[PDB]
RNA sequence: AAACUUUCAACAACGGAUCUCUUGGUUCUGGCAUCGAUGAAGAACGCAGCGAAAUGCGAUAAGUAAUGUGAAUUGCAGAAUUCCGU
RNA sequence: UGAGCCCGGGUCGAACGGCCUCUAGUGCAGAUCUUGGUGGUAGUAGCAAAU
RNA sequence: GAGACCGAUAGCGCACAAGUAGAGUGAUCGAAAGAUGAAAAGCACUUUGAAAAGAGGGUUAAAUAGCACGUGAAAUUGUUGAAAGGGAAGCGCUUGUGACCAGACUUGCGCCCGGCGGAUCAUCCGGUGUUCUCACCGGUGCACUCCGCCGGGCUCAGGCCAG
């Protein structure tokens, strides 16, 4: 039983990102969601053929919510005093080292998650292996 | 993983670089893509031709219809030009890299122009704008094969 | 305008940029001008080109580079030594197994654990003749096995030294050369390099296949006592007599610490109309090879190899005594850029 | 007040507070059996708590906070020692947490189950890692990188190999270490050796 | 902590001060240490730097190098000291410039003044140290 | 500059605020949940005598 | 199949955004009261080795006297110019 | 769900981030928007003015 | 002397030659423009040729930091590579082909036997701090107990997808 906790299947109900309407054809406009407030816009209308529309019905299920294809929950770690926090969550919860992290506390980072168990998702960033 | 394709040694290829020069970007496109992968010897006589009106480069990209001709038969093009001052300076700079080689110990009648390339250089501040360009090209010996031998039995 | 710097003594951009454009044009016409004038009196009198040329010459780090004033960390010719007492001991005596002759090789190629570089750790393994790959882990929840026990696997059936080729982002990284060595003598040094530039045969522009043939050696710009002994290293992993009837060369050449590895089919050919003679060392052309030049096909990997550590036994798990390490690169010895511990 | 600390705590500020965006909060304080903030976990608003903790020696000791050594901080807790035994030491929990409430002897003893655990664990670490001999070192700084990049372009361009192959090659060919009737070149160009 | 009113702790009006300085306030500035030898024989902790002193750079690659000083360059802030050259492209040496307070002053160019100024410093450094103790 | 910058307290609150702030200096956890490395006093009014 | 056209990637250009910096501005507060016929504020002409800019100065002209400090000025050409010394 | 957020690879060189509060010159596709830069037109019109 | 101000399209028009350049008969109008590097160490020398340009070679930690100089976005452009193109492209759902890239459960505990070493084991002794009954040292040994360690044997446990 070395593994993530028991939990239900991942189910995720839309895997595509909500484009911003006319972003394929201005460059001045980012794929990020914009509602468009346009009385006849077509996306507002609800047409068929056209690009769809966050809503709260596309949300995720709570038990499974913020969770990572493995089943554990991402934890942004900075030091080592950040990866002792998970000495009693080392099943639910996976170590992210930061990007601000130097080499030689990422070592010490990967050596103490480790001894305690928890997953590194960045375990071979800055450092190499010696023989 | 994939590897991309490697340079050739330096050793087998010269370098050239004209920048800032004030010619036409257009008109040095068009005849620097006229002499691409060409032997040196070949490009030389060329564009000594274009400058004696002889042979004639095509306008693809940026063709203007201007000139129309027998010149055009020998690329399969309509439109044919002769671009004088985009040939004289694109001659000093295949004699510099032949100048290049020769000083680098290569063969100077094996030279082939392997990469050649034209970019806009900045506008020159004077409402009518120049339009220079910056030139770089590599030149490389040609591919020379050697006989393997037949494998041994043991 | 050599001596002093335009952005501390002007306060302007746009009149320094404008001063600085106009000493451009006035240099570049006072150099053009100085060297017109330098080529007709040259023309009218060859004397005073050749004085100028001995006593002008273009500097070199090489000819600038920094020894000592031999015990393995010691950056001294040790060809200049060998000549200075006519007007090496402690070495052999370090690595007697290193430096009579060395039997036929046997070389295993591993990678590291749970490795994706199969494909060029084979090529690896094609460079050296008589070398087997295995792959270390054989699926991803298999036995971890140490570099120890792979040596002492090796030893025990028949093979002379081991190559294990570290990875890193897919791509090798660094070659550790095990020396196993024979009968009763313990494996042997572990010499530690680093894999930069690795470039395969199949990406290589006019590239060829290499034959079953054994490739002679030639190793190149080698003088300090630790370049002997990755001199020596590389001699021993080929074997000793090549098969010249098959022109393929394996090249191990040396230029400030970086040892360029290539492997070409050479081919004696006579010379082209426009080709030149071969002009040899010490800048003058080379006697009894007139005419004639030797063609070159690459065949194998494009690799350069920097040595970073020396151990004496396997690893450094496995060395054991106050020696243990040999020597070890850190980069305070390449503060200075003439000094290489080559 | 030990309900108006918890306001003041959940509510307002707490220096050992760490909010996640992972819909939990953790708390960094170390005398805190689970590392989540919650009102049954949080040392400092509950006047009675218990705590197990294991020391650099390898000792795992049970600590004790009372509502009358409160006023004194230095004062804050009794340290017990655990037994090595496993069972032992969970009943050491049992009669010592006795009349606790029962989140705090559930979770002493989930959190000297999973101190054990990590000891064990530890051992088998350190046990492959010696014999394997393999160690993390760093990469290369992004300066020393720089450096061999530069210097290796300088020292490809110095090394000119394909000239320098061909005259090793053709310098071998003259002092005859190929041997008499060579078999690297053909006889007619052998001839123009001599 | 300043408390007096006639003191600025501004960056704005120090950098100016500094970079701005006449000739005679970038001599106080550029100061240097006296060696371990010359502190107990004169009881002086820093004097400024002289033509003639002989000085030992303790800080930069030029670190653990004797030598006299050659000149005192006040515009840079800066000082010139002996045989610490770097050649040029032409191999015309130029000579280097070290910082005043990357040194240690080894001997003094001694003269009247200069006896003058060392006199005033052990002068307010045993009055205050009497002071101090009774 | 004519903005607001100051604003006025009434007194009575202000004296309010600072018998509350008195008051949680004796409460022995909020000393460690502002920051302060409270672990070795041991006291957390902690008086010393005036003669020291 | 090339050319041309579109999309994407690598490298090379054009351009100066973003990050960081600041001998600048802006706003507040405090001590004090001082231009000119004894020629002001402003305008001009000159003065240096190379001075183009700016600054300083007035045929005693990048300055003289006196006082203080105590060994420079400096991008290049200086002196037998001065170092227990008006 | 989303506005957005975290990590890897490269570049790069001196400062920056999370929490809880305070504050505001705080979020852009439009304004024949302002300033700058750059296109097609176009190597076209035509060699007039300017350079 | 200061600031919960602005940080080079901002802040005074002016961080720099700024009431300057320049326009207007004149009153008046009035800009743009900061950043090499720690240090010019600002590329000696060889070599093409007429230049604000290259190829070598050197300086520097770094020159893809070379007075076009910190970082160097987008628009726009060239080369190389891949795919497509019978009078529009772009977009939504769903495959498929090719190319490149990533790498799935961290992959373990418990029994039995034998040896060895430790202790929280001896109503063993001495000492220290303390919340005054709890901890921590030092020296004893292995009758008992309990931990590890090594060499065997055994057990179950597990992640995803199918039938
Ligand atoms: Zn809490």
């Amino acid at each position: 039983m070395v593994a993530a906790k028991k939990h239900v299947p991942i189910v995720k109900k839309r895997t595509k990102r909500f484009m911003r309407h006319q972003s394929d054809r201005f460059k001045c406009l980012d794929s990020a969601w914009r509602k468009p407030k346009g009385i006849d816009n077509r996306v507002r209308r609800r047409f068929k053929g056209n690009l769809a529309m966050p809503s709260i019905g596309y949300g995720s299920n709570k038990k499974t919510k913020h969770m990572m294809p493995s089943g554990h929950k991402a934890f942004l770690v900075h030091n080592v005093k950040d990866v002792e926090l998970l000495l009693m969550h080392n099943r639910t919860y996976a170590a992210e080292i930061a990007h601000n992290v130097s080499s030689r506390k990422r070592i010490d980072i990967i050596t103490r998650a480790k001894q305690l168990g928890v997953k590194v998702t960045n375990a071979k960033a800055k450092v190499t292996t010696e023989v | 993983v994939r590897y991309a394709a490697t340079e050739i040694a330096p050793t087998k290829s010269a370098r050239a670089r004209g920048s800032y020069l004030r010619v036409s970007f257009k008109n040095t496109r068009e005849t620097a893509q006229a002499i691409n992968g060409w032997k040196l010897q070949r490009a030389l006589t060329f564009l000594q031709n274009v400058i004696d009106k002889k042979e004639a480069v095509p306008m693809r990209r940026y063709a203007g219809s201007t000139g129309r001709t027998a010149q055009g038969k020998q690329w399969g093009v309509s439109r044919a030009r002769w671009p004088v001052k985009s040939a004289q300076f694109l001659i000093g700079l295949l004699k510099n890299a032949e100048a290049n080689a020769d000083a680098k110990g290569l063969d100077t009648g094996n030279l082939i122009i392997k990469h050649i390339q034209v970019n806009q250089a900045p506008k020159q501040r004077r409402p009518y704008m120049s339009n220079p360009c910056h030139i770089e090209l590599i030149l490389t010996e040609a591919e020379e094969t050697v006989q393997k031998s037949e494998a041994v039995v043991r | 305008l050599s001596r002093v710097s335009l952005a501390r003594t002007i306060g302007n951009k746009l009149k320094r940029q404008q001063l600085y454009i106009q000493a451009k044009k006035a240099n570049s016409r006072a150099k053009h001008e100085e060297r017109h004038r330098r080529r007709k009196e040259e023309a009218k009198n060859p004397e005073l080109k050749q004085k100028r040329l001995e006593k002008n010459q273009p500097a070199s780090i090489d000819k600038k580079r920094i020894w000592d004033d031999d015990s393995l960390g010691a950056v001294v010719d040790v060809a200049e030594l060998k000549r200075r007492r006519l007007e090496p001991d402690s070495l052999t005596s370090q690595f007697p197994n290193l430096f009579e002759p060395p039997p036929v090789p046997k070389i295993l190629v591993t990678t590291g654990i749970n490795g994706t570089i199969h494909k060029e750790a084979e090529e690896i393994a094609s460079i050296f003749p008589n070398a087997t790959y295995i792959r270390r882990t054989a699926h991803r929840y298999a036995y971890k096995y140490s570099v120890r026990e792979i040596a002492k696997f090796a030893k025990n059936r028949g093979y002379t030294a081991l190559l294990v080729v570290q990875e890193d982002q897919k791509r090798p990284s660094r070659l550790v050369v095990v020396h196993l060595n024979g009968e009763g003598v313990p494996p042997g040094p572990t010499l530690t390099y680093t894999i930069r530039n690795y470039a395969p045969g199949k990406a290589i522009p006019g590239h060829g296949r290499a034959t079953n043939h054994y490739p002679e050696l030639l190793l190149n710009n080698f003088k300090t006592p630790l370049g002997l002994l990755a001199a020596k290293s590389m001699h021993i992993l080929f074997p000793s007599k090549p098969e010249l009837a098959g022109r393929q060369v394996v090249t191990l050449h040396n230029q400030r610490d970086y040892i360029f590895f290539r492997r070409h089919r050479y081919v004696f050919r006579e010379a082209r109309p426009t080709e030149k003679n071969v002009v040899g060392a010490d800048g003058k052309e080379m006697e009894g090879v007139k005419g004639i030049r030797a063609g070159l096909q690459e065949i194998g990997p494009r690799m350069t190899l920097k040595l970073r550590r020396v151990d004496k036994g396997v690893g450094r798990a496995g060395s054991e005594g106050p020696d243990a390490v040999k020597w070890e690169w850190k980069a305070k010895m390449e503060k200075k850029r003439t000094r290489f511990n080559l | 007040s030990d309900e108006i600390v918890w306001q003041i705590i959940n509510q307002q500020f707490c220096a050992f507070k760490l909010k996640t965006t992972k819909g939990q909060n953790f708390c960094r304080n170390e005398y805190s059996v689970s590392g989540l903030c919650n009102r049954q976990s949080c040392p400092l608003a509950n006047s009675r708590y218990a705590t197990v903790r294991q020391s650099p020696k390898g000792t795992i000791y049970l600590y004790i906070k009372t509502i009358e050594r409160s006023h004194m901080p230095s004062k804050w807790w009794e340290k017990i020692k655990l037994s090595q035994n496993y069972q032992k030491a969970l009943e050491q929990i049992d009669q010592r947490l006795q009349f606790f409430p029962k989140f705090l002897i559930h979770k002493c003893k989930q959190r000297l189950t999973r101190l054990v655990q990590v000891a064990i664990r530890m051992r088998r670490i350190a046990a492959e890692e010696a014999r394997l001999g393999e160690k993390l070192v760093p990469k290369m700084a992004p300066k020393i990188k720089k450096r061999e990049e530069a210097r290796e372009r300088k020292a490809l361009a110095a090394a000119k190999l394909e000239r320098t192959i061909e005259r090793e090659l053709l310098d071998r060919l003259r002092q005859g270490a190929y041997g008499d009737q060579p078999l690297n070149c053909n006889p007619q160009i052998w001839k123009k050796v001599l | 902590m300043k408390v007096r009113p006639t003191v600025s702790s501004s960056r704005r009006k120090a950098r100016k001060a500094h970079f701005s300085a006449p000739s005679s306030v970038r001599r106080v500035i550029m100061s240097a240490p006296l060696s371990k030898e010359l502190r107990e024989k004169y009881n002086v902790r820093s004097i400024p730097i002289r033509k003639g002193d002989e000085v030992q750079i303790v800080r930069g690659a030029h670190k653990d190098k004797e030598g006299k000083v050659t000149s005192v360059y006040r515009l840079k802030y800066v000082i010139h000291v002996e045989r610490v050259t770097r050649e040029k492209a032409t191999g015309q040496t130029v000579p280097i410039g070290i910082h005043p307070s990357n040194v240690v002053i080894t001997k003094l160019h001694l003269d009247k003044d200069r006896e003058n100024i060392l006199a005033r410093i052990k002068a307010g450094r045993e009055q205050v140290a009497k002071a101090k103790g009774k | 500059i004519w903005r607001k910058w100051h604003v006025k307290i009434n007194q009575g609150q202000k004296r309010f605020a600072t018998a509350s702030a008195l008051a949680a200096s004796a409460v022995a956890p909020l000393l460690m949940a502002r920051g302060h490395q409270v672990s070795t006093v041991p006291e957390v009014p902690l008086v010393v005598d005036s003669a020291a």
